[PDB]
């Protein structure tokens, strides 16, 4: 990305305030800096000596260039065999971020097929014609018969000696048709929730994926190590090894532009991103409830009282204050669906007024 | 006393059984790494209740009402033009369209000038739209059941004094428990009102919550979650999942200086790191 | 049974539209109404 | 879809007779009030079953107090069984199934695809034990 | 509004809330931990007991 650009800038946030609390509690000084790469560190084969080594924050820690790693430490069995840990501050699991947010005219006339309107129109035309012929053969007359034939359908009387059965059957017909239309429109808008999620790690469709299930993880992360030790992930590993991304924002912009379709990530971070971007819904099955702590060296005098200060932060409401900083800090409409309804209403009103102009100009 | 009295006085080796972790326990012994997310929570009676049908703002949102008044004005103006082409329906055409919003008004004699029947048919078709939309609005209201929380969390205003509110209530914990020390290190008055509201047994407190002999109860989170998961009738859906709470974990307490720390910690990380947990 | 759990899937289990048959039967009742109206009309 | 037949005979088979019973009772009350104290002799059946739906059918203004009481009771009754009819449409919608096209190895389709208008098709993989 | 809410409410009563009230999952630990009324039985001296 950049050949040589390393500058002092401003840093703040969650773990920065955690370090401020550690400096407020204990009696020391410090210096804040960043890591060079954007990787956690993996036990990866280097080209010489046939020996796997480390890089990233673990590489700068084992070199002695780092004194205390304050990071979302994915506490695992691999890193504990080499360094010592602290007691965790964050309880946070893993989940799957996908894109199931599919918005919507609600199928009134124009998206739907036009059998119903033409059918009711031809039917009421046949009804009005046979009622006017029964008015001729009675056991503005045509206009009165047509207006009554509309008014029975209108839901808001000529000579019907042998025609009242026809009118009552037509009225029951009109109400049972509009009742069926109301019932199945409400039925379609209630059950409009198909299966669009993954349902956790136990998805056999992702155990043997295809070209649409585009899922990956962070390039050279501890999640890839946790999946690489387990044997039932290897095929998924063969899917994920060719699309691993550097940062989480790369995954955000990828699945937002649908370059991805699923992403394994920490839970509360995706909750905060769902609070930021309202088009992000994670899956339901929470898996691998993990813990974030502080990356530490071996046996050192900054192991006991530091973890005691962490537990002192756990016992009081300072964790709740940190939740108040970032975790708690969150963010028939008839304007899109019934807007075309109003447009067709206004167009029908204008056309009806024009037909009234033609009718007044004729008579 | 107890397991702490056995491990600190070295008559035992380690505390394999379930044990909360706080400050003075970490002072007296050296714990292992935590492995299970066991905070604290509150179990109450939490009966059925209602679905809270407050109001509705879905169709209009205080802006389609302008469209209703504009359509009333248009209908009134065209009715004035029709009756000028053809002496009591100047402002009463507004009432004519306005009582026929809900299609049960007094039937005014409609003119045969072909315009009013067309606009009444258009308004009746719009009525077919919006009564179906209201049935859709209530149909989108009964999707999943709900019950409002009387207590938001540990920072509740009801936790100040139940005499301030018109229903008084009661809250309990376990006697001689670590939750009592967590309260006494945080709130003295909570312990003072808990002292008169004591109890003895976990199943006894469960019966007291079911039979109405106790309103609220404070215990560890995951134990109450498992008790709700095996609940007779499953009428106990607790407030959240332990978000405004202590949010701690369980581990294994070892003696200060035991060489079994690193091996058992690596074994716990192995047991979590393979799905066997 | 463990191998059946491992090598099989069970998420797949066992669509709203206007029925054509319902108003077809309503049209049969309507044609019966036309027939009764014609019988009462001829006499 | 599920493709139902209708919504009258599988739903209202024992209710429809008693609805006609109450219709004839209310019409007999209307004729008895019209003869006790202008067209409430034979047209009252059409009037009463139009009060079931109320699809903008102007009929008359009943001067009988008993007629207006029966109109109020019949209107409230019509609203509540219209509500029950919509509830029963929802209840019929609640279940979801699929009607099978071929329900047998001895199907009438399997004799000859000329029996039906679309010519269907089915095959096997060769050299199979099936 | 009242009678439309009443209509939609009577449509909402028959909508099957509480779809299943028992322990039909075989791996549900109420099978592992029975109660005073969770009465499951088998045939005396059958292959199911073995
Ligand atoms: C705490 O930090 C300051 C930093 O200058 C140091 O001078 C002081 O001695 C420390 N306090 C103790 C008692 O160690
Ligand atoms: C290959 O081997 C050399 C040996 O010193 C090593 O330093 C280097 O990192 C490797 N190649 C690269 C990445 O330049
Ligand atoms: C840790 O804290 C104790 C007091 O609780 C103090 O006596 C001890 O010197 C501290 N050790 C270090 C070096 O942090
Ligand atoms: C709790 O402690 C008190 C101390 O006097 C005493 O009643 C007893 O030891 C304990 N009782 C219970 C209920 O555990
Ligand atoms: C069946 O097997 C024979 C022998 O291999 C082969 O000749 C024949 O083509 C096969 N049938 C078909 C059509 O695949």
């Amino acid at each position: 990305g950049s050949p040589r650009h390393t500058v002092p800038q401003c840093c703040y946030g969650f773990c920065i305030d955690l370090l401020i609390k550690l400096a407020r509690t204990m009696n020391f000084t410090y210096e804040v800096h960043l890591v060079a790469d954007g990787k956690f560190g993996t036990q990866e084969r280097v080209n010489n000596s046939n020996k796997k080594e480390w890089n990233g924050m673990m590489g700068e820690l084992l070199s002695g260039q780092a004194d205390m790693i304050v990071a979302p430490l994915t506490i695992n069995n691999e890193r504990a065999q080499y360094i010592e840990f602290s007691k965790p501050f964050k309880y946070q699991g893993l989940t799957i971020l996908v894109k199931k947010e599919i918005p919507r005219l609600d199928s009134f006339m124009q998206p739907f097929q036009s059998t119903l309107w033409l059918l009711v129109g031809l039917s009421v035309h046949v009804v009005a014609v046979m009622l006017y012929l029964l008015d001729r053969f009675s056991p503005l007359t045509l206009s009165s018969a047509m207006w009554f034939s509309w008014g029975v359908l209108l839901n808001s009387a000529p000579r019907s000696f042998s025609a009242r059965i026809l009118g009552m059957v037509w009225a029951g017909f009109a109400m049972i048709i509009v009742a069926s239309y109301t019932a199945n429109l409400a039925a379609f808008l209630v059950l409009d929730r198909p299966e669009e999620r993954i349902t956790g790690i136990n998805d056999p469709r992702l155990r043997n994926p295809s070209d649409k299930f585009i899922y990956a993880t962070v390039k050279q992360s501890s999640v890839d190590i946790y999946f690489r030790r387990q044997v039932e992930l290897s095929t998924m590993y063969r899917h994920m090894e060719k699309h691993n991304y550097e940062s989480a924002a790369e995954a955000i912009q990828a699945v937002r532009d649908n370059k991805l379709h699923a992403f394994i990530w920490d839970s509360a971070v995706l909750e905060f991103e769902a609070s930021q971007k309202c088009d992000l819904v994670t899956t339901g099955e929470l898996f691998f409830r993990s813990g974030f702590g502080i990356g530490m060296r071996k046996d050192s005098p900054w192991k006991q009282n530091v973890s005691l200060s962490i537990l002192k932060s756990h016992e009081n409401g300072f964790m709740e204050d940190l939740d108040k900083t970032w975790v708690r800090y969150q963010e028939t409409l008839t304007f899109e669906n019934m807007a075309g309804v109003f447009m067709l209403v206004a167009g029908g009103i204008v056309a009806g007024i024009f037909l009234i102009f033609i009718e007044i100009a004729y008579k | 006393n107890g397991m702490i009295g056995e491990v600190v006085y070295q008559r035992a080796v380690m505390a394999v059984g379930s044990l909360t972790i706080n400050e003075e326990r970490s002072e007296v012994v050296d714990f292992s790494v935590p492995f299970v997310e066991t905070g604290i929570s509150v179990m109450v009676s939490r009966s059925n209740g209602t679905v809270s049908p407050s109001a509705f703002l879905e169709p209009f949102s205080a802006s389609v009402w302008v469209m209703m008044f504009v359509m009333l004005l248009i209908v009134s103006a065209i009715a004035v033009f029709v009756f000028e082409y053809f002496s009591f329906t100047i402002g009463k055409a507004i009432w004519l369209l306005w009582g026929l919003v809900f299609n049960n008004s007094v039937p005014v004699q409609n003119p045969k000038g072909t315009t009013s029947k067309i606009m009444v048919s258009v308004w009746a078709f719009f009525a077919v739209i919006f009564l179906a939309s209201y049935t859709a609005n209530l149909a989108a209201f009964m999707i999943q059941e709900e019950f409002v929380d009387q207590v938001t969390g540990l920072s509740d205003k009801k936790f100040q004094r139940p005499h301030d509110y018109s229903p008084p209530f009661r809250f309990g914990t376990v006697p001689n428990g670590s939750t009592e020390r967590n309260i006494r290190n945080n709130y003295p008055y909570m312990h003072q009102y808990m002292t008169r509201f004591n109890q003895r047994g976990v199943e006894d407190a469960l019966v007291s919550l079911k039979t109405g002999k106790l309103d609220a109860f404070i215990y560890d989170a995951a134990v109450l979650n498992y008790k709700a998961g095996r609940d007779e009738g499953c009428k106990l859906v607790t407030i959240g999942s332990g978000y405004i709470f202590a949010t701690t974990g369980y581990g294994i307490a070892l003696q200060k200086g035991s060489p079994w720390k690193r091996q058992i910690d690596l074994a716990l990380l192995q047991f979590v790191g393979d799905g066997e947990m | 049974e463990e191998l059946e759990t491992l090598w099989l899937t069970g998420i797949c289990h066992n669509s709203s539209q206007l029925d054509i048959d319902n108003m077809a039967g309503v049209f049969y009742m309507l044609a019966a109404a036309m027939a009764l109206s014609l019988i009462t009309f001829i006499w």
